[PDB]
Parts: structure tokens; sequence; C-alpha cells
């Protein structure tokens, strides 16, 4: 419903920014850096959901979802 | 020794040493209003937020021994003698029948 | 020293505010073109000591903590514009004003204030002016020889010379309307001044969009109900009564305290 | 050390609280639209000794403040923007931050641009912006806000005041000036129109009086005062005890 | 903190109670179709103590033993539900109730309420409304080009049109009698909503099972005996003395047991 | 401070508005075309100490509860249109209404 009160805890926006490589092709992996946007304290074992990633111009060229590794 | 002092990275400590909850050590979030609960559960309130954002963040570990199961250390704090740590374990499990 | 001192001090400092209020209220009952002040309180802030809503315990929360409050203080004096009752001075050069407009007036210094009271004069080069010498907006100049003055229900002011059938016309009182006519400030001697919280003064026609129409002869008395005045006068002073009880019955527990 | 300095003085600071909340409720005897409070005192742990079956107490302890949300009486104010609440309801106005608070002090204004705001100035909720050249503004019972215009033989309606219910009215936080913010203890701010699904009903020229009954206060004072007599002379004869065993 | 203290705390607050149905009694004097209230107290709790009826000595039992017992609480307020004093106003609009009878009302939300005063209106559309606005059921609806209005004392509405020498009927007044009156819960604005403990409604044209006769012209006035009130008044406030006395005796009692 | 000293407050807020009408109408009693004004007054809140048809017992109903009640209000104050008396002032311009019709 449009009216109520959602408190999470293990939810966390963030962004996600990556390099396109030279003569990729579609079906091909790439790394990702995964950055907090708002007063979250950690993300720590967190899983990066379905995530398309954009270019310059607002078009949709990889993909990204997977499990975050932060060193401790 | 119930006089619980925050510090500015917002860990919770007692005389200096810092009080152990069912994570292990507690830590609060830096800034924050904290409300003890009759189980030991610690709410914390982040100035200024509405207080429909008060979410507990940990619970005190609070332990039942009798004066016969402990005995007092160099430094002021009980531990358990050694028939009673053979008895009831080297970590103690915290009873929930505690009030606080 | 101690906390309920504090609170009722400010108790006791609230009801003298609010019958300074009425005192003030009643000290205008005979001035023209006066509004009555009502006074409103706040309370101050609250202690928090146990924050409700907290986790009572591991499934259950505090209903309703410990908030500890502390004394009153005054919020604002809001004005009751409302249209004081008329009063016929038979005099050609009193105006009331039926709606809810004001008259604008020059003050020495070149700033424009308003008022609403209508007792005007002529100075001795003959222009409008108020009981306080102001020049009234806008300048009417009302000539040497004059027989009768005409101030009509639009705000046309005319002249009757002699010999002549035809009136001839020297003016036109217009009303200036705002948005906020609460929030204007009151400098004293009927004269109230634009403030950012009183919007901006809007000009017009005394019949137009919502200015009121202006009464030849008659005064607007002020608004004061005087009935309610004495009635509130006693809730004050009982009022009054039960906080300096509360600080005597303070200052009688602190005795105790240093006698231990 | 041991003794019974800190029960009896466990006990006074009950007493310095409850006429802390009675003078609370006296300051704010002319305050429109304030629930008076009521201080519950429950008492602290027992330590029980054991026989080859008796406890002995250790004072007593604040637990929490109730605001008693009674519907108050109507006094007369015959200002058109005014407006009382009869039933339970309150009236959202939005702080300069953001977060929406709720009031039950119906005394409003119209501010420099239209807008219905409170005394202190915050825009209440639902928004109602008030044409300048308004005659008569006109706020029915169901919370339709008509305003009336010269010429036009018909009100033209403006906003409708809509009224926010708690399932638990007393768990709402106080913030200080006549507002109250949304808690754990009273979620669920349910917006409705005025007089269905529970709310109130709202009277124009009408605003809603304190909740504090005087009686009670005057007494209440009595018994503080002297049930903390009672706790001093109660401090004096463990002092005095103590001073004697220190003596030999 | 002591028993009398509380015991005298329920009187003051009790015959406050009264002062507040003497209080609303008065203020509704001028109302139309209003009915007296009256309080009704009963004892509060009574200690045992002491056993009456235990047996002492084996063969003797005690008779009245320690029944000491708290103060006092108001059981309800009741009103008392006569026929006030007819009063002539000769308008075609107001219907006065002779007998026991009740109109009508439907409110906006769905469920429908009770009233008694007779001044009905209409509204733009034609519609026999109560002065608050309150359609009133049935539901008679009155032509536009109506010459004169007559409601007979048998609840039939006629209305006299113009070319028309005969009267047309255009609806019938009928009204709703309870098994107990004093159950309807008041609602303000001369409303009574239906309870349980006032059975249901049972509708009655006016002459016929008990209801009343409707007359025209006349309104049904509060009945309220004010020199009842004023004794009242002298009682209320004697015994609200009396009992302050009892907490200023007690006062002095604990003051004296303090200091030693 | 005192619940009966608001409905008291009220009450007299009441009388003087009677007065104030009767005092308009007797002010206007030479002017044509008049139509002297009466007002209407009602109960205001009723505090529902206990509540009148509360089930106490499930057997027994509490029958007309502690209703204590606030002041009162006036309703509105109606004009009555009736037709006055007409006047022979012998005049041609001078024209009398016998019906419900209105001059625009």
């Amino acid at each position: 419903p449009t009216g109520t009160n959602m408190q999470l805890k293990n939810v966390a926006a963030v962004m996600v920014t990556a390099s396109y490589p030279p003569f990729a092709r579609q079906g091909q992996t790439i790394d990702v850096v995964v950055s907090s946007m708002g007063n979250a304290k950690s993300l720590r074992g967190g899983t990066l959901l379905m995530t398309p990633l954009k270019g310059v111009d607002s078009q949709v060229y990889a993909l990204a979802q997977g499990n975050i590794l932060v060193g401790g | 020794n119930g006089n619980i002092q925050v510090g500015p990275t917002g860990q919770l400590t007692i005389q200096g040493h810092p009080v152990i909850g069912e994570g292990g050590p507690i830590t609060v979030p830096e800034g924050s209003e904290i409300t003890i609960a009759a189980d030991g559960t610690i709410s914390a309130l982040n100035p200024g937020d509405p207080p429909n954002t008060v979410a507990p963040v940990g619970r005190l570990k609070l332990v039942k021994a009798e004066g016969n199961e402990v005995q007092r250390s160099d430094d002021g704090l009980f531990r358990l003698t050694a028939e009673a740590q053979a008895e009831r374990g080297a970590v103690l499990a915290a009873d929930p029948s505690i009030r606080i | 020293m101690i906390s309920s001192l504090w609170i009722a001090k400010t108790g006791l400092d609230a009801q003298q505010t609010n019958m300074d209020v009425i005192a003030n209220n009643l000290a205008n009952v005979s001035t023209n073109g006066f509004k009555r002040q009502r006074a409103v309180f706040e309370d101050l802030l609250y202690q928090t000591i146990r924050q409700p809503g907290a986790q009572s315990s591991e499934q259950t929360t505090l209903p309703s903590g410990l908030q500890i409050g502390t004394g009153v203080r005054p919020v604002a004096t809001e004005r009751l514009h409302s249209q004081g009752n008329l009063s016929q001075t038979n005099n050609s050069k009193d105006v009331a004003i039926k709606g809810q407009g004001f008259f604008q007036v020059m003050l020495p210094d070149g700033t424009s204030a308003y008022t609403r009271d209508g007792s005007f004069q002529v100075d001795q080069n003959g222009q409008l002016v108020t009981a306080g010498g102001f020049q009234v907006q806008p300048a009417i100049t009302i000539p040497a020889n004059a027989l009768s003055i005409t101030i009509g229900r639009d705000g046309v002011v005319s002249v009757t010379q002699q010999g002549q059938a035809a009136p001839v016309q020297v003016g036109q009182l217009n009303l200036t309307t705002f948005m906020n006519d609460t929030g204007l400030e009151s400098i004293g001697e009927n004269l109230y001044i634009e403030t950012q919280s009183s919007g901006a003064p809007n000009e017009s026609t005394p019949g137009l969009n919502g200015a009121g129409l202006l009464y030849q002869g008659y005064v607007e008395t002020s608004n004061v109900n005087v009935a309610e005045e004495l009635v509130n006068m006693i809730q004050v002073q009982r009022a009054y009564e039960i906080n300096s009880k509360a600080v005597s019955t303070t200052d009688q527990m602190l005795q105790k305290l240093t006698q231990l």
C-alpha cells in the first residue's frame, strides 16, 4: 500500500560502476564496484540484486548481480 | 555496575570494559539515544528523526550465578570458580528469566 | 533550584500576561477603531527521560513512557478583526468602515501607516488629517470656502461651493486590504504598519472586490465585550491564586529538606 | 551504605516527579487542546532472603506518564478561522524540516500568501489556499472549507480538512509546542474525512480547552507535600541511626 | 496518601459533577425541546474488618462490625422527560409535540437520530430539514410555489397551491416512541441516538399508540425549573465547602503527624 | 479551569446574544420592510464518562450513564419572514407587497 511505513535494516541503496572492455561481446563477464549511497553502516555480506549498467547514452550494456566482497 | 557510558565511536563500556551482548561486545550507532529494556534490549534513536525509527540494535547478556559459583578476581570482576566452570561451562548461558 | 518552582513561575508569568492583555482591552473601550486582543499559550519542551515506544522487553514495547513537562509560555496575541458597532456622531468629517478595509496615512518619516479609525479633521492648509495630525492618503484637499463635505459609499469626497448647484470633487478615498489582517504591527496611536507576515497592501475602491463601504457621520467603536472581560478576570484571578499556591507548597517542601 | 537512605531518596524523587506533573498540568490550564498528564509509580526490585521466605523492598520509581485523551470543553472565539474537534481526531501539520506532526489546537490563521497555518506558523495538512478577496470562510462539519466571494452567489470549495486518527492516542510523542509525532506505540496514522471511520466532527468558531481538572491537582499537591515530609522524616531517622552507630 | 483524604476527594469531585449538571441545565434554559438532568450517587466500597455476623463467644454473634466505607461515586445522570411549556411563535414551520414522541432525522453518514426540537426549515431543494441542516424523515418535500403550509395534529402535511382551492397532501410526519426514553444517547445538536438500553424505535403516527399530537406554530420550551437550580446551587456550594473543610482537617492531622 | 465555569461562560454569551437580538429588533421598530430576528440554540458536547447502555455485566445493562454535558451554542439567527402591517402613506411612489415577493 502507498500509505505505509517500511523501516528496513538489511537493505542498502548502492551505485554500481564498471568498465566496458574493448571488443566486449554479449555473454562475457566483468568486475563491478559497489558503493553505498546513503547512511549505510556497512556492506559486509550483502548481495547485489539485478542492476542494469547504463552507458553515457543511457542504454543498458551490462546486467549486474552477485555477492560483494568487502575487505574486513 | 550498571553505569553504562557510550563512546564517541558508539561502543558500550563499563569501567573501560566493553559490554558483552548476544553478538559479542556491544557496538551502538554513534550519537544515539539508548533505552535499555526490562530484558536488556537496546533501542537506539537518532536525534532529529521521528520516534517511528526506534529500532533495537542488540541485547545485553544477563547471566545468573549464585555466590557459591563466583570468585572475585584481582581486577574487581567476578568469574566462575573451577568447579562451577566445569559444571556450567566456561561461557555462561544467558538466563531469559532475568529482569533488568 | 527545583523544577516545580520554575514551572509554577512560568505559570504565574503567563497568567500575569493574560491579565495585562485583559487590562489593555478594557482600557481601550472608548477608543474608536480598536480591536480586542486575545493571547494564546503553549507548553514548553518535555523532558525525555524514558523514550516511549522503546522495547520494554524483547517482544514488548513501552506504551506512553515517562515524559516530564516544563511550564507554559505565550505564543502570540491575535486581534479579533470584526466590525465594531457603529455610532452616529453627526459629523461631516467622521467616517466609518462597514467592511474590511483600512485608511492609509503618511508618517512624518515618509513611510505609510494604516489606521481604521475615521475621526478626521482639517489642518490649516486644508488637507484631511487624522486626530494625530497625520495626513490621510490620498491627500484630499478641502478648499477654503466649503459649505458641506459629502463622502459617499464608494469613497468620493465632494465639496459644494456657494451658488453652484453641482458639487466639486476634490479627491477619492480608497481602502487598503491585506491578505493577513492580524499580522500588522501595531505601533499604537491607532496605527498598524505592514510586516512580511501581513502580505502586501492591496489598494481598492470602497465597495469593490472586498473593501468596505464608507459611512459619513459614523464612527466604528471598539469591539470589546465587557462581560466576557469580567468573567475572564475572575478566571485569571483564580488561576493566579492556584499558581501562587503551587509556589507556596514548593516553598514548604524545600523547608523540610533544609531542616533535615 | 546499605541502609534505607536510598529507599527514602527514591521515594522523594517520586514525589518530586508527581509534583512536576501536577505543576505542568496547572501551568497549561489555559492552553487550547491540552491533555492532562498522570504519572504512574510502580516499585523497584525486591531482595529475597532465604531461610535455613522474606523479601525486602528497594523503593519506588516512575514508569510512564499517561495523557488523558478525553474531549475537553469548547469555548468561544467568534473567529471564523478556529475549529474545534468533537470526538477523537488530530489535525496534521507539516513542520519545516519535513516530518508531519499532529496537533489538536484549532486556533488557525491565514498566512501572507493564502494558506492555513497554526499559531506557530506551521502549515496545516491538507494544504488550504484561501483567496485574497474572500468575504467569509466557512468550514463545514465534514471538513469542507468553502469560501464566499463578492458577486458569485455560491461559495467556492477550496479544501478538505482531514483528521488523522491513531488507534492508541496515548502513545504519541509530545514534541513541545502543542504538537505530537507518531511513534512505534501509536503507529499507522489513519487519514480520514471528519465524520466517518470514527473521525470526529468540526465546530467552527470554537476552540477545545484544556482537560485539566483543578480539584484533583490541588488535593494531589497536598498529598505530595505530606508524603515528601514523611520521606524526609524517614531520611532523618536513618541519619540519626547511622550517627548513633558511628559513635561507638 | 491517607484514607480520609481519598474519601473527601471523591466528595469534592462528585459535588462538582452536581455543579456541572446544574450548569448544563442552566445553560440550556432557552433551548427548545431540552430536558433537564439529575445525577444519582451511590456508596463506594466498604472495608470488612470485623465481619458482622461472625460468632463471638461460641453462642453470641457480633452485630454490625467495622464496615469502614470509602467515598461516593455518581451512578448515572437521568433526564426528566416531562412536557415542557408550549410557546406560540406563530410560524408555519414550528411543530410542537404534546405527548411522548420523537421526530426521526437522518444523519448524512447513514444512521438516524431522534430530535424533539420542532423548528424546521426548508433547504434549496424544498425538503423539510432541521435548523442544523439535517434532513427529517420520512422526507417531506415542499413544492416551489407554496402559498401556505399546514401541518395537522395527525402529522399530515398540506400545501395550498395557486389555482387549487383544495390542499394537496405532500407527506406524513410520524413520531418515534421508545420503551425507555432515558436510554437515548444525547450527541448534542438536540439529537439522540438509539442505544441498547432504549429498546428499538417504534414508528407511530401522531395520535395513536401513545405518540403525542403535533401543534403548528408552537415550540416546546425547556422544562428547566430555575428556582430549584438556585437552591441546588446553595447546597452544591455548602457541601463542597464542608468537604474542603474535611480535607483541611485531614491535612492538619497529617502535618502534626509529620512535625512531631 | 473548572468545567462549570466554562459552561456558565457559554451560557452568558448565549444570553448576551439573545439580548443583542432583542435590542436590534427594538431598534428597527419604525423601519419599513423589516424582518425581526430570532436565535436558536443547541446542546454542546456531551462528556461520556460512563456510556449509557454499557454492558456492565453479562446480563445487566447500565441505563442512562454519566452523560455530563458542556454549555450551549447558538445554532443560528434566523429572520422571521412574515407580512408586516400595511400603512397608507398616500404617495404614488410607495408600493407594498402582499405575498412573499422581492424587488430586485
